[PDB]
């Protein structure tokens, strides 16, 4: 009466501002300021879909 | 109809097999999920009344 089998799944669910969000870290290189890296990450996210 | 909708659509929490007593001879821990709810209108039409 069941289809029990192994699968893959996470053990931690984090939601930010009502939407489910996943965390990501990073650090800029030498010579690049923080705001240039922030707008670079903003453009890299905005190049994706909706 | 209300009893059949409340008995056949209920959240199930089974637990895990790597529980906190943890008798000796155990290396693995897996959380068990059931997903015993309905989300579409086609699945709500197959609720057994009698």
């Amino acid at each position: 009466i069941a289809t029990v089998s192994w699968q893959m799944g996470t053990e931690q669910s984090v939601r930010f501002n009502g939407y489910p969000a996943m965390e990501l870290s990073g650090s800029p290189a030498t010579g690049v300021s923080t705001g240039q890296a922030m707008e670079a990450v903003q453009k890299m996210v905005d190049e994706l879909g909706s | 109809v209300g009893s059949a909708l409340s008995a056949q659509n209920i959240q199930i929490s089974a637990g895990s097999i790597g529980s906190l007593p943890a008798v000796r001879g155990q290396t693995v821990t897996a959380t068990v999920t059931a997903q015993g709810q309905l989300g579409t209108a086609e699945e709500f039409g197959n609720v057994i009344l009698r």
